[PDB]
DNA sequence: TGCGAAATTCCATGACA
DNA sequence: ATTGTCATGGAATTTCGCA
DNA sequence: TGCGAAATTCCATGACA
DNA sequence: ATTGTCATGGAATTTCGCA
């Protein structure tokens, strides 16, 4: 503080001040003229408050809060305090934005056979038909293969309804879905454990994990909406219809429908293909097999120019779920405990418990 | 001539009245001539219309070229007919009295009667709720004849409930006496 | 249809019918060997309905409905009456996807004096704060300086009372809003005119086009939500302070805070900048007038590389605005009167009227 | 010593009681010193309490250094004084019955008392809409001590509203016979 | 006439519901 | 008849202090 | 052994509220 | 304790029919 200010009045050399600017006394105060002009140099014991004080004017960020400042002062290193502050101000790290962008996203393995995996959805509210509002979507994660089952409400029991006549048909390894109530719901557990089915959920708000279903709620929509142009939105009788009229559609890039990947034959169906009709189902069940595992995958694409990879011990920041009006958009810091992939960490959280969560759903906390 | 192929054509026919169950009276039952798989379907009658009913939840998922059946009411009326016709699937009937299947076809319905009889003891009236597992049990049961069961003919992969310890299916000493006295 | 075809099984050359292949009948039609298999060569006259059954199966686009008709038959440019009937498909073009961008962001020049054009606009509803829910911002163009007041709805009459306090500083000579019932009021369209100030719309669902204000209440929100942490959300007694604070802060690209662009001299606030203390006013003025003329413009960025632009009689779709559950997002095709610019147009619209819309909010007609 | 510039030194004032408008009966009157440019805010009474809430508008636009005023009850209170000190603005008193301003201020201020004589005649009720009015008139008249309006000043540019006619400013003789006759 | 470190500038990211 | 914008904080780049 | 045109594949865009 | 996806229609590329 006044120690250093002494010492450099009178003419001796500290570390930080280069000589060249001379360093005079007026008004009771250690100024320099510098190129821009005369600024005060406050004494160390001064400059956390002054930092703080300008950052406190409209919270600004490091540049902004700057120039505040270089306005009357000038001392060694300024920004580096200027950092210090805005690493500290609990206020500017919950509510500002992120300006750095997820990884890239992972490309999961396809399921190896039918019935490996399922992914389940909701759509809806819809208008009402029949008394029904919502379509359970199940998925199957190889093939494509999608059963629908309209609902009155997203829940567990109209989900185990529709389940154990899906499940009549075969019993998958795996149903993978969101942590929609329904899903999370113990009678659910049960259900599935009775059946020795894994229940496997998606990290907290981010749908592109149940991408799978969820992309297939989109031609389901599309198709139902075509269906009805210009009718009432009766499409409790459609159901049945997009759904045969999906199962049975190519996907351009795999050559194939999920009919074809999930039987190996077209059945009696507009346009059947007939490509093996002299070969014996064995025949054709070999030939299934090898159009199974030999399906186009696509790979992870580039990372962009300014990503963030989260690391172990690292200060990360969950995203708000439903923020209030006028409320952070963040939860205050926390640790990543565990990097499970490079999209998926588990973090020691905001009151102290273990969560599992996507990166997309977390920003690095800035300036450490 | 071809091989035989799955949706190629289904068997259909209906068992009952049973006790109720859950308000139902009958299953329809298909079974896939290829594959053996079966499909089972409650109703409330044996009629054109439940019929329809059940049909168009599995003709949802799959189309054959031809279903099989007696001389049933429900299978003869017109409205069926109109139905089928609707879907370019082929009607094809047995004559009254003679019915012909196929081994397969014979021998999976014939387990059909038999499995569902062991069940319907005890809970005669609960059957409406294990229509489902008794669909799995049928669909991953071994066939002496083919090297494979009708789960495997169908998607071409094993299944994730086999049915190891292939069943009785005969009625065990307490089941004829309360059996026996059920039907009382 | 049979004329062609007859010509044909006669070993006789056709245009489009390649000669390497041999051409027979069979179950009473004409077929053909091809590397995939045998297929049926419909009759030309047969052709459209073909198409349009294998269409309509699901309403899939050009490879997927290519797919199911290859199952079955062969004949020349399969594709170009697959396209044919994708174009004719009012239900497929009306829900259907875009998939190309629009063309690049115009960065229109800055305003260049202040009260030259305002952009204003509300922010809410918000928690009420002394019976109040709305925030009227008015945004000086050039300079960013920034006025609130605290309304209790997006009212013409609380807009009127806004500005005229506002105007008794200055006159603008243009007020640019979105298209909300508060600006497009006859009412408000008379206090204009009383004033000698220009009305200037966005086009319509557009807020980029109000970008300059939009962008300032994104500053005011985050700002009073700082302010805010932990206290009861009452934000009315904070409008005073958010605004001077705003006013007050430093554009790290310009250097300068609206206030000094406004005024060319800090005033009795915080961290005031004091660099033309020797100046006269005159002086000052003359050296505000430099620096407001020599500011950073930002310029167009590079186009996306599937990006189109307008052109005059081109068939493009209007975005439905607020769309219906299961109904189209896309209202029926029409026609690009007048390019205003590579961002904006004139289209002849879905009834019969004249519409000025943003290039996001249309889609060109696909299959011509 | 360094040249004047604007928000150097506020001048205030209060101005009334005049008639009742819209709920109104005073306009307290803010000049810049160096620009000339004027503020005029409406208050139900000429308290504290009234200039405060009037300042809190304004200085959330620009802060003066110095606020300069006569030794005016609503002025000399401890909490004006305790407002002022909270924002560092010096607060600046002439001595009383002996009102010094500026040149510049006092021909402004003189300005301000005719031009709004010369309108509440005819509406002396209806003033309180005319204020936006009277300010853009004030603030881009012509200084002819400077070649300046205060507008000009203030902003560093011409108005979009110069006012080209500057006018009589005078009582005309029918004015004269209705003011003579409404303070009847 | 060139070094190491500080200062500045650049700029992708995201939010204005 | 109209049109995106700009705070932010790491990284990239330039400038500075000294020689 | 190379051309013009058709067929195929590629792939950015956008929506699953 | 988990993870994006894929129909779409112009453009880019490969293949085809003929020589
Ligand atoms: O389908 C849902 C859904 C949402 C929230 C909560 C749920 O439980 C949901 O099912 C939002 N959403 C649509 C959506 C939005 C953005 C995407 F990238 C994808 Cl893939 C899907
Ligand atoms: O502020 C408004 C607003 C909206 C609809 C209708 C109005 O009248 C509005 O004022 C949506 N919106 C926020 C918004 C969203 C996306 C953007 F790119 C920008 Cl710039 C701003
Ligand atoms: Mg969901
Ligand atoms: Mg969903
Ligand atoms: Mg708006
Ligand atoms: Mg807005
Ligand atoms: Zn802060
Ligand atoms: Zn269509």
């Amino acid at each position: 503080l006044d120690a250093e200010l002494d010492q450099l009045l009178q003419g001796h050399y500290i570390k930080g001040y280069p000589k060249q600017y001379t360093y005079f006394l007026e008004d009771g105060k250690v100024k320099v003229s510098r190129p821009e002009g005369v600024k005060i140099i406050p004494p160390q014991s001064d400059r956390q408050k002054i930092v703080l004080q300008a950052h406190n004017l409209a919270h600004t960020g490091r540049e902004a809060t700057l120039l505040k400042i270089a306005n009357l002062y000038w001392w060694p290193n300024m920004r580096k305090d200027v950092v210090k502050q805005l690493g500290r101000c609990q206020q500017c790290l919950i509510t500002n934005a992120s300006n750095k962008a997820s990884g890239p996203i992972l490309r999961p393995d396809r399921p190896q056979k039918p019935f490996d995996k399922f992914f389940i959805d909701y759509i809806g509210p819809l208008p009402p038909s029949q008394g029904y509002l919502y379509v359970l979507v199940v998925v199957d994660g190889m093939t494509g293969f999608t059963w629908l089952y309209p609902t009155k409400a997203p829940s567990t029991s109209a989900t185990v309804k529709s389940l154990n006549v899906l499940t009549s048909i075969a019993i998958p390894k795996v149903i993978h879905s969101d942590q929609g109530a329904a899903f999370t719901s113990s009678t659910f557990a049960e259900w599935a454990k009775e059946r020795g089915i894994h229940l496997e959920f998606s990290t907290p708000y981010h749908p592109q994990s149940s991408g799978k279903v969820e992309r297939k709620n989109s031609d389901i929509k599309r198709l139902l909406t075509k269906l009805l142009v210009g009718r009432p939105t009766k499409w409790y009788d459609l159901l049945p219809v997009v759904q045969l009229a999906l199962n049975n559609t190519y996907s351009p890039v795999l050559k194939y429908t999920p009919h074809q990947l999930l039987f190996g034959i077209d059945s009696n169906t507009p346009f059947a293909n007939q490509d093996t009709l002299d070969l014996t189902r064995e025949e054709e069940l070999s030939l299934l097999q090898e159009i199974r595992t030999s399906l186009y995958h696509p790979s992870t694409p580039p990372a962009s120019s300014r990503s963030w990879s989260p690391v172990v011990g690292q200060l990360v920041q969950e995203r708000v779920a439903r923020p209030a009006s006028l409320r952070p958009r963040w939860h205050k810091p926390s640790t990543v405990l565990k990097v499970l992939n490079p999209r998926t960490v588990v973090i020691l959280d905001h009151l102290g418990n273990n969560r599992t969560v996507s990166i997309d759903n977390l920003k690095p906390t800035s300036h450490q | 001539d071809r091989p035989q192929k799955p949706f190629d054509k289904f068997f259909i026919d209906y068992i009952g009245p049973l006790p109720p169950s859950q308000g139902y009276l009958y299953v329809l039952v298909v079974v896939d001539g290829m594959t053996g798989f079966t499909w089972l379907y409650p109703t409330k009658a044996p009629s054109t219309s439940a019929t329809v009913k059940s049909l168009n939840v599995l003709t949802s998922i799959a189309i054959p070229k031809v279903i099989h059946s007696d001389q049933g009411a429900a299978f003869t009326s017109s409205t069926f007919a109109e139905w089928a016709k609707e879907r370019g699937i082929h009607l094809e009937f047995s004559t009254p009295y003679h019915p012909q299947s196929s081994g397969k076809v014979e021998r999976k319905n014939s387990d059909i009667k038999r499995l569902l009889t062991k069940l319907l003891v005890g809970r005669p009236t609960k059957w409406y709720d294990l229509l489902p597992v008794v669909q799995l049990a049928l669909n991953n049961t071994y066939s002496p004849v083919l090297k494979y069961t009708p789960h495997q003919l169908l998607f071409g992969i094993d299944s994730n409930t086999p049915f190891a310890n292939q069943d009785t299916l005969d009625l065990t000493r307490e089941e004829e006496l309360s059996l026996l006295q059920e039907i009382r």
